[PDB]
C-alpha cells in the first residue's frame, strides 16, 4: 500500500545564508536527498511531497560552527506494506543462504525471506521471480535501510475463507471511507482493463481456489461488468454496488458476510447471506460493518494488485516458461 | 603583584570567541568595578607620587618649572 503521512525532521544547514537565498527549492531538494529511498518511522517514504510547516532558520546554538538546523514538517509518499498483503514479483538473490532470501523488484522495495522448511520452496533456482504471501509476522522497517525487510510464503490460493457477522450499521463518515476505498479499486480495475486480457484469465485461472473452473467459459473483464464464472452455490452481490447504494443509504448490513475460496478473488463479488449458510470452519467474527468493507475490501485491493503486477512483469510467454518449476507445481497443490 | 604570581593567559582562535573577546570580555568594560560601582584602575605607587612632584608648586630647588626641551620629554 503506496501513502501519504507527514512527517518531522530537523534539518542541518551548513550553509545557512546560501541555504536561504530559496528557502523552499533548498528545502525540497535536502528532504528528498536525505529521505527518498530510505524507510524512515514505520513508513518506507517513495517521494518527498511539498512541506507543510517549517521553524525559522535558526542558528546553533551549543556550538561555534555558525551553522543552522530549521526544523521541518512535510508530506511525503509512504509505501507500506502490511500481514497477508499480495506481491506478485520476487526476484530469488542466493541458493547458499538455505533459509532462502528474495528481493522484490516491484514499486515497493522489500527484501523477503521466504522460510525453507515448507516445501513449496528450495524449487525456485536463483533469477527467477515467483510471487510472495506475506504472512502474520508484520514487515520490519528498520530506519535508515534502502527497502523494507519482512518473511513470506510462496503464494498459494489458500482454500480458507472467513466469515463475518454483522451487528452495527454503517455511517455517512465511514460510508465516505469505503468510498474513497472503491475510488481506489475502480483504478485498478481500470487498470486491469488496460491490460492484454487473456493473460489475466491466465494468471486469474492459476491462482483460482477451487478446481480449474472447467474451461475458458464467462468471460471475467470485471471491470463495470458483474461478470463471473465458476458460480458453485449462493447468490452473490457486488459489494461495490452495496457500497454506493449504501451511499444512498437504503441497504443495511446486517447480516453474514463472506468471501469463500470459490469467488473469483479479485472480482468484487461477496455473499451476504442472513443465517450463515456458509461451509465455515472457523467462529463467525461480531463486528461492525465498517471492519468487514474495509477487510473485503481491501482484500480485493491486495488481489487486483497481484494480477495486475504479474501480468505487467509477465509481458512476453518466454518469462512464465523460465519460471516453469512454479506454475506446475502451484497446479499441483490445487 | 609581581612578587612571583602566575597568570594563565590563552589566544582565542575561534571567530565567535575572538569576536566575543574583543566585544564583550575587554579589560575596557571592567574599568569600573561592578562590586563597587567605582572605578578600578588608576594610579598606584611610582606614578600616585609621581603625579604629586609633577603637579606639586615648589620644588626645594625653587618653583617647579622646566624648559621646553624637558616638558617636550614628558610627552
Ligand atoms: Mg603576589
Amino acid at each position: 500500500m503506496i501513502d501519504q503521512k507527514i512527517f518531522e525532521t530537523t534539518l542541518n544547514i551548513d550553509d545557512p545564508t546560501n541555504f536561504c537565498t530559496n528557502v523552499e527549492a533548498h528545502l525540497l531538494k535536502e528532504l528528498e536527498n536525505i529521505y527518498v529511498g530510505k524507510c524512515f518511522k514505520n513508513s518506507f517514504i517513495l517521494n518527498i511531497t511539498g512541506v507543510i510547516q517549517r521553524s525559522p532558520c535558526f542558528i546553533m546554538r551549543t556550538n561555534n560552527s555558525g551553522r543552522g538546523y530549521m526544523h521541518v514538517r512535510f508530506s511525503a509518499v509512504v509505501s507500506y506494506l502490511n500481514a497477508f498483503d499480495l506481491i506478485a514479483a520476487v526476484k530469488i538473490i542466493k541458493n547458499d543462504s538455505n533459509i532462502i532470501l528474495g528481493e522484490s523488484l516491484l514499486t515497493e522495495p522489500v527484501t523477503i525471506v521466504i522460510p525453507s522448511s515448507e516445501s513449496q520452496n528450495n524449487v525456485a533456482e536463483v533469477g527467477q521471480i515467483v510471487p510472495v504471501q506475506l504472512a502474520n509476522s508484520s514487515v520490519y522497517y528498520i530506519p535508515g535501510r534502502q527497502q523494507a525487510s519482512a518473511t513470506g510464503s510462496i503464494f498459494i490460493p489458500k482454500h480458507t475463507f472467513s466469515v463475518y457477522h454483522v451487528q452495527e450499521e454503517l455511517t455517512q463518515e465511514q460510508a465516505l471511507n469505503l468510498t474513497k476505498l472503491v475510488n481506489i479499486i475502480e483504478m485498478l480495475l481500470e487498470s486491469r482493463s488496460k491490460k492484454d486480457f487473456k493473460q489475466i484469465c491466465f494468471f486469474e485461472k492459476l491462482y483460482y481456489t477451487y478446481s480449474i473452473s472447467s474451461d475458458e467459459i464467462l468471460d471475467l473483464k470485471i471491470w463495470k461488468g458483474p461478470k463471473g464464472k465458476e458460480m458453485s452455490r449462493l447468490k452473490p452481490c457486488n459489494v461495490l454496488s452495496f457500497l454506493y447504494d449504501a451511499l444512498k443509504n437504503k441497504n443495511s448490513s446486517l447480516g453474514f458476510w463472506a468471501r469463500p475460496p470459490n469467488l473469483l478473488k479479485s472480482s468484487p463479488l461477496a455473499y451476504q447471506q442472513d443465517q450463515n449458510s456458509f461451509n465455515a470452519t472457523e467462529l463467525p467474527i461480531i463486528c461492525s460493518a465498517e471492519v468487514m468493507f474495509v477487510t473485503l475490501l481491501k482484500e480485493i485491493i491486495n488481489y487486483l494488485q497481484f494480477i495486475n503486477d504479474l501480468c505487467d512483469t509477465f509481458n512476453n510467454e518466454q518469462l512464465i516458461k523460465r519460471h516453469e518449476n512454479i506454475w506446475m507445481l502451484i497446479e499441483q497443490r490445487k | 603583584d609581581f612578587d612571583g604570581d602566575q597568570m594563565n593567559l590563552w589566544v582565542p582562535w575561534s571567530v565567535m570567541s575572538r569576536v566575543e573577546a574583543e566585544l564583550l570580555c575587554s579589560v575596557r568594560n571592567w574599568f569600573i568595578s561592578t562590586k563597587s560601582s567605582g572605578p578600578v584602575n588608576g594610579q598606584v605607587q611610582d606614578s600616585t607620587v609621581g603625579s604629586f612632584l609633577l603637579t606639586r608648586t615648589n620644588t626645594p630647588m625653587g618653583k617647579n618649572v622646566m624648559n621646553k626641551l624637558h616638558a617636550m620629554g614628558l610627552f
